[PDB]
């Protein structure tokens, strides 16, 4: 079977610069003029969606700033310049030959300007209190580079006990990050306490930012 | 206007089979194939197999010859994806697809996938999610917790899909055989709480669509 | 790359139902601009439909030129989102540049050269014809009028279905 080869696995690209990536192929994928090699972008959580098609083709509506060039063996998607709507995984995919086989894929992440994180803290339900759990969810949204850090303190102690985060995928219209950091604690301690604070630190500022509330 | 719609995430069980379905609209399958593709959770793509609706004749990738099984029906405009005999491999979201292409002279392109069809091979039993609304304690950011639920996949949406905009919803984490995500949106503050928002979860293998509304 | 894109924008095709058939473009039209974007080549008609709609422009004055006059029509913006196209193609005459090995049409002795002149009774003037009625032939045999040499000839041919383009195929390419 025709063994595809995509290279980079993964690079970060400014906003308004070029992104190149290439694939490399077993065997040639060409018949009667035409290379059947294809181009895929695949968003989080979405289905892949075609951009090139036979090597060169623009698919109806995708913007000249893609291109795909090459022939038999060796191929290109080129992406000048790259837009916030460009973060993505890309793969090609051959289909001269049964069995159709796709490219290993290439994350690209999009660099844009540093940007602060938004922060909100809140307090457990009712409906939790109630069920008798006690989670306390902190959001910190919006934010650029991925890299952040975020301490929890319950009356002016640190915790690092029972926090779990989670990063949503690059976003396709700012670029930017955002992470939920959950405490969960026995609605038992919880109630033992009075001061809940979540404070992120991020590259963007020395001092951190810091959200609390009283029980 | 075409479309492929795939059949809701399956919870099975190893060792057992499954049959996922494709359904097609705008466009007759018996004038061309339908294809399956398997994406395991963070891995790529891999082609399964294709049918010719018009005469049965399916032809998969030599791995998958003998796991999957694709059949389809004409008269419904459907292709079905049978996998037998489950492992943990066999984890994935599944799409269905279309593609046809003109060539040198006359280039065209139609492409259409499926939204997809997650498939979990699990032992363990199927727990519903616990839904907690997240409320303050010009722009207000309101949280909605979905705790404590297998398997993946669990879907939500605020005001029956009225917001689309300014809302975060984060990958679920695994704790102790559980799992548990949230979901924020930020609405201008003279929308709340002057009118309602509401997150809608939907749970699959628990058959569960509860409604919870965020109040002060 | 296909050598058109680079060409100026006469149109060849109109398709049936589209945009550009409802506000009366017909072949024969040279389209030189739309809205504020001068078009020289059918590259740069793409490239500004495409700019408009992502711009969020609905309605913009598309400019023709008919007998050599400039033609003035209001045009809804194609919805890229929905991959909606303006309907329009170049010219490509419905003659033969090559012919597959083994194919249907080299089975019934179709040769690079020839004109074909109608399918199952109904004349065609451009490639995209032939095509579309080869995608709705079901795999069912097909009737072929063509030119060869002024000498008309009537062949009758079985489309295959192809894997690779996921549609019904006679083994025809057409001259460039």
């Amino acid at each position: 079977y025709i063994v595809l080869t995509q290279s980079p696995v993964s690079l970060a690209v400014s906003l308004g610069q070029r992104a190149t990536i290439s694939c490399r192929a077993s065997e040639s994928v060409d018949s009667y003029g035409d290379s059947f090699m294809h181009w895929y972008q695949q968003k989080p959580g979405q289905p892949p969606k075609l951009l090139i098609y036979l090597a060169s083709n623009l698919e109806s509506g995708v913007p000249a700033r893609f291109s795909g060039s090459g022939s038999r063996t060796d191929f290109t998607l080129t992406i000048d310049p790259v837009e916030a709507d460009d973060a993505a995984t890309y793969y090609c995919q051959q289909n001269n030959e049964d069995p159709w086989t796709f490219g290993g894929g290439t994350k690209l992440e999009i660099k844009r300007a540093d940007a602060a994180p938004t922060v909100s803290i809140f307090p457990p339900s009712s409906e939790q209190l109630t069920s008798g759990g006690a989670s306390v969810v902190c959001f910190l949204n919006n934010f650029y580079p991925k890299d952040i850090n975020v301490k929890w303190k319950i009356d002016g102690s640190e915790r690092q006990n029972g926090v779990l985060n989670s990063w949503t995928d690059q976003d396709s219209k700012d670029s930017t990050y955002s992470m939920s950091s959950t405490l969960t604690l026995t609605k038992d301690e919880y109630e033992r306490h009075n001061s809940y604070t979540c404070e992120a630190t991020h590259k963007t500022s020395t001092s951190p930012i810091v959200k609390s509330f009283n029980r | 206007e075409v479309q492929l719609q795939q059949s809701g995430a399956e919870l099975v069980k190893p060792g057992a089979s499954v049959k996922l379905s494709c359904t097609a609209s705008g466009f007759n399958i018996k004038d061309t194939y339908l294809h399956w593709v398997k994406q395991r959770p963070e891995h790529g793509l891999e082609w399964i197999g294709r049918i010719d609706p018009a005469n049965g004749n399916a032809k998969y990738d030599p791995k998958f010859q003998d796991k999957a099984t694709i059949t389809a029906d004409t008269s419904s405009n459907t292709a079905y994806l049978q996998l037998n005999s489950l492992t943990s491999e066999d984890t994935a979201v599944y799409y269905c697809s279309n593609r046809q292409l003109g060539l040198r002279g006359y280039y065209y392109a139609m492409d259409y996938w499926g939204q997809g069809t997650s498939v979990s091979v699990s032992s363990a039993k199927t727990t519903p999610p616990s839904v907690y609304p997240l409320a303050p304690g010009s722009m207000v950011t309101l949280g909605c917790l979905v705790k404590g639920y297998f398997p993946e996949p669990v879907t939500v949406t605020w005001n029956s899909g009225s917001l689309s905009s300014g809302v975060h919803t984060f990958p679920a984490v695994l704790q102790s055989d559980l799992y548990t995500l949230s979901s924020s949106v930020t609405v201008p503050s003279s929308t709340w709480p002057s009118e309602t928002v509401t997150c809608n979860v939907a749970h699959p293998a628990s058959s569960t669509k509860v409604d919870k509304k965020i109040v002060p | 790359v296909p050598k058109y894109l680079k060409e100026p924008v006469v149109v060849g095709y109109v398709q049936r139902d589209s945009i550009a058939q409802k506000i009366g473009i017909k072949p024969g039209d040279k389209i030189i601009k739309i809205n504020g974007y001068e078009v020289r080549t059918w590259e740069d008609l793409r490239d500004a439909l495409i700019r408009l709609s992502l711009d969020g422009v609905k309605e913009t004055t598309l400019f023709l030129e008919r007998n050599g006059e400039v033609l003035h029509l209001t045009i809804k913006v194609p919805n890229v989102q929905k991959g909606e196209e303006l309907g329009i193609a170049p010219l490509v005459k419905p003659v033969v540049g090559g012919v597959k090995k083994g194919s249907p049409a080299d089975q019934v002795g179709i040769k690079p050269g020839d004109l074909i002149l109608e399918v199952n009774g109904k004349k065609i003037n451009t490639w995209y014809e032939l095509v579309e009625e080869v995608r709705k032939s079901q795999g069912k045999a097909i009737k072929l009028k063509i030119l060869r040499n002024g000498k008309m000839i009537e062949k009758e041919l079985i489309p295959a279905k192809d894997p690779k383009t996921g549609t019904y195929f006679i083994g025809l390419f057409p001259k460039t």
